[PDB]
């Protein structure tokens, strides 16, 4: 199949006459089985039938289940006629260290460049010029630690010199909330690609289980810090309400203006295909 | 005064679809009839009811929603004609 | 709305409330019998300004006040329509009711989506909410005065009844209550004709003497 | 489940979908007569896995597919009772419904007090709200292939009916549609038995010859 | 004669979208201008060009397509009010 | 009584019994769906000699033979009227029935005179005697053939039904029974149209090939 | 708070049977479910709703009617065993549980 | 563990009434006390005695007999309220309590 069916709303699923019946309160849609490729369930209110699960076993389509946090939890594993993603995980186990270091360095360069560009949009030329100098000074293996050095400059520019990531405040909790949403989206995209999220691009720290998605979501991180900088005076609830509008807001991809879901999808697909093909092209995202 | 009303809006998001359903139900509750998708009309008694209806429509317009309002005479409203559907090679069969 | 019988010299007009007192028991009983049998008998003739004679279906005759049934399908239906109009006259209240009904419909719709069967519905309206509430007039605890007042209130709801007539209904009411009934009848514009054997003191009425002479009386 | 009549040597079992062909018109018409008269006539019998006779109330006999109404008083009663049970399983949701119904009753009660005529009311119930909303199964059916699918859905929903029987209903559906109906029956696990005057090619069916001998096919 | 035309059709299928693009391009080639989505208008010289245009529109209508047609005067066309989705000072009187 | 659909080249006339066999399952199922939905769909058009299109209320559609209810208020009423006419055609039998009813009325009248209360009555008629007897058609023990025969017998009693149509009803009946049904339909003059997927051997019928060609067939 | 309710009353007279049917219908309308004869339960949201329900039950109790009300936790409600002369499975410690053919 | 036990069964036949009397006498002999009709309870020392009591109750259940067993804490047992269409005093919040003449 081709189309990837994702259910973000409450609904029921049935199977009739080689036709998947999706029923929601607004309308009912019927989709052919041969057209569907991957099936993902975003919420916990979705209802499905074991008969449709058996038809999906005959159709080989991958079934993805998610929790209330939207982070993917479990996936359907058939005993025979397994999906091609399980065959694609072996290439992820075969990922070379040079390709991982190249993609990681490109990701850090994109994040730092987005931070310096955002500081230029905030009209701080000295801090943005310093972060840009650290961006041009970034190297493999990260001996300079210019990312951790650009961090303090970015946060100190945004929220002031007194603010820091270690302190407990509604700004830090808001940053962890936005990073949790972006980690949920990018983690869902990596789960759609089938690659194991436990294997990270960063070779130093394996502690986090999301390390792959956490490394892929870095170039989009400053977009959260912008809204957190504008709404910083508001309470954490209002900051959550403002951060919840990022899904509805549209952003500019290099090719065309798109929604965040499609942009993260194309970026993740280019990242996985580039890792399996050993660096054909590196997706670049700029604010 | 015969009020012809066209309604469009991006339907992609779920919130946009819900807003479209709400606005359509509001149009039906106000006396408007849907001749086709995005196509509606309602017979307003006079100019005052027309102005109040314009204000209400501006108040109930969903985000990103776009409404086109045109005044037509009752006889011209009955004159409304709804059509529901030069090639060298005509193919009856599989289109290849 | 003029009524005429052989005993009267000229047809008498009935406008708003009218109290007709017949001092002769024979003419009174014969007139009441002519009121119940009116379709069969040609003696008593009631006609409107068009001189057209009204049918017995258009005539409303009432003797027992507490025995009459005020709750009917047409009366309750038109009453529910009147309540729906009262709720429609206020935009804010109608908006709030629409909001609550929208919430309930959302809940029931979610419960329907949770079911395995494919379910469809339409809407929950205000008339259906009133019919589900069971709005009706309560005559159980009502006094005779409140019963006749409710009858005068629902006479506007009755479409087919041209004129309401009461037989010996003024004996239960006090003079002040009769004044309230007449003063309310003047506002309701309905045509009510009361028939009493004895004259009531303090109210304008038409008196028929044993001599068969009809005279207006202020008291 | 198994069905037995005097013509068969041994009772044949009906599991999931089953196609029964009767090559004798007299035995077919007499068999349908025994199906409609099953309560009156003791000739035709049905023995489940428990080997217990079942009443005609548990047997669902459907001849005309389009003429069979999906919405009935008993079906709507069981559906409304089911939704009422689902709403009763959640105390918080039912509490919110009671609050909203209390608000609407307060508004309508205030409007009733504003009127000059005395008004008496009782209350509003969740069942009256469901019946007022008109909750019912979907009545939209484009073709008999979908209508028979709705009949299979309502049959699988009804616990009291142990068997569903169709009389000459396979003549409307194409061979591929018959395959989809058999696959949907095997997926739904319900017991469906078909009665056809002539055999159908390409599908497994039990052929009853004019000699009264029963033989398997495909 | 001012010809107001509303156009709609299910857009889900790719063939339906292609037919919608073809019909829209045909409307633009015939002199119609799109005020908003599904909203178009064209100025017809007389009743003759109006009838011929009605026949052509019926011939070019795509499958499942639906077109609403209304005849409107210039004064009614200038009175067309399009609202695309709260005043502090309300003035009843001369607007100064 | 001509019926026409898009597949046919010319509208085909239906006189007395007519057996229409559709060899294509798609066109057959679509035609039956157009028979149930006939009021909604404009594809299938049935018109009389006046070219006036008959309403779905005038059309009688029958699929399940044993599931259809032959006993209705109008059918039983008109049947009782027919029995009253049959009893009225014979003067002697009507005279005897009048005598017996006179005797029973005399007995009941004597019993009424013996009572202390004043009692009045009118008459005991023949239609009231038939309604008290509960005359009705028995479909309980009837075979499918006798059921369809009774349907052809009561189709004359139905006033509003213009044409009777049966869906796949010829599969139950033997060739001889079909000959009896057609031969009886020629005498009853009613218009019956049968729809079968497979052709019946030995009877005149109209065959629609998978090529969508309609041809008359003697066998 | 899980509210367990038992209901008994002399059923001999016709008026008593009618009162029993009325009280049972009132219990069903209030959200109570009948597990078996005379056995019912309802889930009360909090203590206030429990007190109001107690007052309503005292008001709707029929003449000669007797109602036993007990308060129970979800863990005790899942531990409820019903034995019909066959006992409930929830009290059983059996490792394998078959909803289906026991074979 | 506080064991609450309800007992019901068709009483119409004489054999059924005799079986009901036998089962009730068996419940009294095992330490159960009857609070009201069909209502009984017994205090079990531990879970083992509770399981053995469950097996014994299943063995002694009469034909057509139905017994409901529930496990309850002492705090829930003291909160048990019984209303006779007279109610239990423990559920009442009344300030003054009179065991004696109520005056
Ligand atoms: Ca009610
Ligand atoms: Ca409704
Ligand atoms: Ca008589
Ligand atoms: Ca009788």
């Amino acid at each position: 199949g081709w189309r990837t069916v994702v259910v973000n709303i409450h609904s029921k699923l049935s199977y009739k006459n080689n036709h998947l019946i999706f029923r929601n309160s607004y309308k009912t849609e019927m989709i052919h089985l041969s057209e569907i490729d991957i099936l993902l369930l975003e919420t916990t209110d979705i209802v499905l039938t074991t008969m449709l699960v058996k038809r999906l076993v005959d159709e080989n389509i991958l079934v993805i289940f998610c929790d209330d946090k939207r982070l993917p939890t479990a996936f359907l594993t058939p005993y025979y006629a397994r999906h091609d993603s399980s065959l694609q995980i072996a290439r992820q186990i075969a990922w070379k260290e040079n390709v991982k270091c190249e993609v990681w360095t490109a990701i850090i360069a994109q994040k730092i460049l987005n931070q310096s560009y955002y500081l230029g949009e905030c009209s701080f030329f000295e801090k943005s010029q310093s972060i840009m100098e650290l961006y041009h000074g970034l190297e493999r293996f990260d001996p300079s630690n210019r990312e951790g050095h650009s961090a303090r400059i970015y946060f100190n520019t945004l929220f002031g010199n007194d603010f820091t990531r270690e302190s407990d405040n509604d700004i830090n909790a808001a940053l962890d909330y936005g990073y949790t949403l972006l980690l949920s989206m990018f983690a869902r995209e990596v789960v759609v690609c089938g690659c194991m999220t436990q294997i990270g691009l960063k070779h130093a720290n394996q502690f986090n289980q999301f390390n792959l998605a956490s490394d892929i979501m870095e170039p989009f991180r400053p977009i959260i810090d912008r809204i957190v900088y504008q709404n910083r005076h508001n309470n954490f609830v209002k900051i959550k309400k403002e951060l919840f509008s990022i899904f509805s807001e549209t952003y500019l991809y290099n090719g065309k203006e798109m929604y965040l879901s499609n942009i993260v999808s194309d970026y993740t697909k280019k990242v996985i295909k580039a890792l399996n093909q050993l660096g054909e092209e590196i997706p670049e995202f700029r604010i | 005064m015969r009020m012809i009303l066209m309604f469009d809006m991006p339907t992609d998001t779920a919130e946009e679809r819900k807003a479209y359903r709400k606005f359509r139900k509001f149009l039906l509750s106000e006396g408007f009839i849907m001749h086709q998708f995005s196509v509606y009309s309602k017979l307003l008694l006079n100019h005052t009811a027309n102005t109040a209806m314009v204000g209400r429509l501006k108040a109930n317009n969903p985000k990103k929603g776009n409404i086109t309002i045109l005044t037509v005479t009752e006889k011209q409203f009955a004159r409304m004609i709804y059509l529901y559907g030069e090639e060298r090679l005509v193919f009856l069969g599989d289109n290849y | 709305m003029k009524i005429n019988f052989s005993l009267l010299d000229e047809p008498m007009e009935v406008n708003l409330g009218t109290v007709l007192v017949i001092e002769d028991v024979s003419v009174f009983a014969q007139l009441v019998k002519e009121f119940y049998q009116y379709d069969e008998q040609s003696n008593l003739t009631i006609f409107d300004s068009k001189i057209r004679s009204i049918r017995s279906s258009e005539l409303l005759l009432i003797t027992d006040i507490l025995g009459y049934d005020i709750n009917t399908s047409q009366v309750l239906k038109l009453l529910h329509t009147d309540i729906v109009s009262q709720l429609n006259d206020k935009p804010e209240v109608r908006s709030e009711i629409d909001s609550l009904v929208s919430l309930i419909t959302d809940i029931i719709m979610a419960e329907c989506i949770e079911n395995e069967l494919d379910i469809e519905y339409d809407e929950i309206t205000l008339l259906e909410l009133i019919k589900a509430l069971g709005v009706r007039i309560e005559t159980k605890s009502c006094t005779v005065f409140e019963k006749i007042f409710e009858i005068l209130q629902i006479f506007k709801y009755l479409v087919k009844k041209r004129i309401l007539v009461f037989v010996n209904s003024l004996s239960y009411f006090s003079k002040d209550e009769i004044y309230q009934i007449l003063e309310y009848t003047k506002l309701s514009q309905a045509d009510v004709l009361f028939l009493e054997p004895r004259q009531i003191e303090g109210i304008q009425q038409f008196i028929l003497d044993k001599d068969y002479i009809l005279m207006p009386y202020n008291n």
